[PDB]
């Protein structure tokens, strides 16, 4: 039943101020508008990340 | 799993064979490269929970 | 085998540089040191400190 | 014994690489002194786009162009990432050996 | 080794990478690809959003 | 300290910066191979630390 | 496997007809190139080898 507590805060989330804690250099998707503008316009060619 | 049952999975070598319908990809070709939303995950992702 | 494979590294990159676009045998005026044993021991065993 | 095949790899790998060279070239002079350090040679089409010549001992006449090989003898064409998985096949089992 | 006459410009390598010389030979491929990246940034700092 | 691929930082800035990196790539190597070369000739001219 | 059609009398996807393989085909049709499908290239070097 420790499940069923009232549980709260035990943990602070960091401050990110810095690069290099989340962002790198990698590829992404794009968002879902774009892609099915690209695809209506140009499905000739490989959807780009 | 409310972030993957809603999306949209779509290979991006191959938009020949998707095409837009409704704000998503549907397949005309018999071969299933796109779908939309699904209950599993993916590499890379969640793995430590 | 760090030895021998270091001067397998060092007659490939001999044959051609591709970053001089060019091979390093034809050049004795720009870069007249080559040829030399202390470029073969300054190549594999100083360090870049 | 093993030296002769440790020859025999090392040949193939050295036209392996002397073909990656020349399909990676990003200008005429470097394609140029590729061709005149292997014995090769460069010919000019017609839409702009250069081709490169050579024969080397363990695969025959080749011919470049625009990362495209095709070899005649064996009749094959290949784009890079085929030639380069061979190249690293032929690395991976020299290196082993050695 | 040969050692070249200090300057202003050298004291980031010394907060770059401690435990260093100052030497007359070139800068590595790394630190002036940081450097030009570090102009790039300094010259565009008002188109970025 | 992030930037290292070429791709995203030639797509990522202007035009003419493309070509103030690929002599680069060249004048480090210059920049190395003279400096191992250089070395042969100061070679009995240099004293040993204790 | 599109431009050993396209070299040949078979037609293909518009995916790879919008390409500038003109110079290849032209290369191949200098040489009196004869391909092998695509299927054996793993047989060939099963010997080559």
């Amino acid at each position: 039943k420790w499940h069923e507590l009232p549980l709260i805060k035990c943990f602070e989330i960091p401050d990110l101020l810095d690069p290099s804690i989340i962002y790198s250099d990698k590829s992404h998707s794009m968002n879902r508008s774009e892609v099915l503008k690209h695809v209506r316009m140009n499905p000739n060619t490989p959807i780009p990340s | 799993h409310e972030f993957f049952e809603k999306s949209l999975i779509y290979y991006n070598g191959r938009p020949d064979l998707m095409r837009v319908h409704n704000n998503t990809l549907i397949n005309s070709t018999s071969q299933r490269v796109c779908w939309q939303g699904q209950e599993g995950g993916l590499e890379g992702l969640r793995q430590k929970g | 085998q760090y030895n021998y494979f270091g001067t397998f590294a060092r007659l490939l990159l001999m044959m051609h540089d591709p970053a001089l676009r060019q091979s390093l045998y034809e050049v004795q005026d720009k870069i007249p040191g080559l040829h030399s044993s202390t470029f073969k021991y300054a190549m594999l065993y100083l360090d870049p400190s | 014994d093993s030296f002769k095949i440790l020859a025999y790899l090392c040949q193939k790998f050295l036209d392996l690489h002397k073909l990656t060279l020349i399909l990676n070239a990003v200008s005429e002079v470097e394609l140029l002194n590729l061709a005149r350090t292997f014995k090769g040679k460069v010919r000019r089409s017609s839409h702009g786009t250069n081709i490169c010549r050579i024969r080397v001992p363990s695969l025959g006449p080749t011919f470049i162009s625009e990362g495209w090989a095709y070899f005649k003898k064996l009749d094959i064409l290949m784009d890079r990432n085929f030639l380069l998985m061979v190249k690293d096949v032929i690395i991976g089992r020299m290196q082993t050996v050695l | 080794p040969e050692i070249a006459k200090f300057r202003i410009t050298h004291i980031d390598k010394l907060v770059e990478d401690p435990t260093s010389l100052n030497i007359a030979m070139g800068m590595s491929p790394a630190n002036l690809l940081k450097t030009e990246v570090k102009k790039c940034l300094i010259e565009s700092r008002q188109t970025i959003r | 300290s992030l930037f290292q691929n070429s791709r995203t930082i030639r797509n990522s800035f202007k035009k003419k910066y493309h070509r103030e990196l690929d002599d680069l790539i060249v004048r480090s190597e210059v920049s190395s191979l003279t400096h191992l070369g250089k070395l042969h000739l100061r070679r009995g001219s240099c004293k040993m630390w204790t | 496997d599109n431009l050993i059609r396209k070299f040949n009398s078979l037609p293909i996807p518009s995916m790879w007809d919008s390409k500038n393989w003109d110079g290849v085909l032209e290369m191949l049709t200098s040489c009196q190139a004869n391909p092998i499908s695509t299927s054996q290239m793993h047989k060939w070097m099963g010997s080559w080898l």
